[PDB]
């Protein structure tokens, strides 16, 4: 029984402009 | 006035040695960047306009072009990383790092939004933004006695920029730079805003997301009953990334894993195994999964706290993800808990879901429903009691799919279920 950390995350670039 | 400019006319009144007319040009083009549809950012590059916008992020003398030269800059940054790294390659993080300590607020909020969307490009722009020394000074913005004197979205925009220095991972931000953001965070993760509190969560959640001494980082500040509480908040927003960090968490070390579980956590999973919203089902069953791996007293709270029943509807009918992570956590709880535990969740009625499962196409998902199966088959051999169970899933219609699955592409399902066969059937 072991850890299993998770899944990589597919949005790699988090971003905002402003309106 | 300054609306409906094209790109020649900014470049023109830009390239004009008349401050004022440099503004107008500016704002025109601040004004073309922050356009709904398709804003134009690579004609503004192409024109060769960053130098000039960080020239003038450094007009003291002229705060209104400050500003407007700073806005386009950020929105120049939101883009792909070759447009922030065509915003980062013109000076800009000098230039909004100096501008974070400007009177006016509104500039210096610009500032923190740029820096914010320059450090979540990627770990590289971030760690390149904690070595020109931002964090020192947007730290000195939140150093107040209360932070519900700060204008809303002021506070929210710095919340948003410090969790983006938290993210991402190859390489994980610097130690020193996460022991210095980290009690200003947990300030905030006891701030009133939801939105302030939703990204300190995903911060934590972050900075959670690694080896189990980032994690001790982390828990050692106190705030895993404070995550607990936001797990039980109303808005999903909260939910989601107090979820996410709390599963983060007990991926860790069992005494981690134990300061979660006296917070309270637990009480909190019949609703969170139950939500209507997938990913949080998901999520949650995934967070039961590592807790069912630690040791057999944890085992022995996610029994009290009437959880294998939760963790049986889940097999029975969820999203296929949900009910993998269930399969997950089954197994794990066969393997690390005592018979005495086993037989209970016999009793709880996993046996039927569990084989409906072996009907799927994931060999992965098979291989452990045949592992956690195996537990069960050496738990009730310690009870001598195994025909009972060989009844219990043949008359379920288990005993059809382990003898088609010997029949199986991979290696390790045949033989499981061929050992299973040739030692119980």
């Amino acid at each position: 029984a072991r850890k299993r950390s998770a899944s990589p995350t597919k949005k790699l670039r988090y971003v905002k402009r402003r309106f | 006035g300054t609306v409906n400019w094209s790109v020649e006319d900014i470049v023109k009144g830009i390239n004009s040695n008349n401050l004022e007319s440099q503004l107008q040009a500016t704002q025109a083009a601040r004004k073309l960047l922050s356009r709904e549809k398709q804003p134009p950012i690579d004609n503004i590059i192409r024109a060769g306009l960053i130098p000039k916008f960080v020239s003038f992020l450094g007009k003291t003398d002229c705060s209104p072009i400050q500003f407007e030269s700073a806005w386009a800059l950020t929105n120049i940054a939101s883009g792909t990383s070759e447009q922030t790294k065509a915003v980062v390659d013109g000076g800009a993080i000098p230039a909004f790092i100096s501008l974070l300590a400007s009177p006016h607020a509104h500039i210096s909020e610009q500032a923190v939004w740029a820096l914010g969307n320059i450090a979540g490009d990627g770990s590289a722009f971030r760690d390149l933004v904690i070595k020109h020394g931002a964090i020192d000074p947007l730290l000195a913005l939140l150093a107040v006695p209360d932070l519900s004197t700060l204008a809303c979205g002021y506070l929210r925009n710095l919340t948003w920029t410090l969790s983006n220095l938290c993210r991402n991972k190859n390489p994980a931000p610097p130690l020193d730079a996460v022991e210095q953001i980290l009690p200003t965070l947990v300030r905030l993760l006891h701030h009133n805003d939801p939105e302030v509190l939703a990204d300190s969560c995903w911060a934590i959640s972050y900075l959670t997301d690694g080896p189990n001494e980032r994690i001790e980082m982390v828990v050692k500040k106190g705030v895993v009953p404070q995550l607990v509480k936001l797990l039980g908040a109303t808005e999903l927003p909260i939910v989601t990334p107090a979820l996410r960090a709390i599963g983060n968490i007990v991926t860790g070390t069992d005494e981690q894993t134990q300061k979660v579980i006296d917070a309270g956590a637990l009480a909190v999973f019949p609703s969170l195994l139950t939500n209507p919203k997938t990913n949080i089902q998901k999520e949650a069953t995934w967070t039961m999964s590592n807790i069912t791996a630690g040791r057999q007293d944890q085992i022995q709270q996610v029994v009290n706290h009437g959880l294998v029943p939760f963790l049986v509807g889940v097999l029975s009918k969820a999203d296929f993800k949900t009910q993998k992570e269930a399969a997950w956590a089954i197994t794990n709880y066969t393997s690390g808990g005592t018979v005495e535990q086993i037989v209970y969740l016999v009793h709880c009625g996993i046996i039927e879901p569990l084989m409906n499962l072996l009907s799927a196409k994931d060999t992965k998902i098979i291989q452990v429903i045949l592992d956690a199966i195996s537990n069960i088959f050496q738990a009730a051999e310690k009870l001598g009691e195994t025909e009972k169970l060989s009844i219990m899933i043949e008359e379920c219609g288990g005993l059809d799919k382990i003898e088609a699955l010997q029949r199986h592409e991979n290696e390790s399902v045949y033989k499981a279920s061929l050992n299973l066969i040739e030692k119980y059937f």
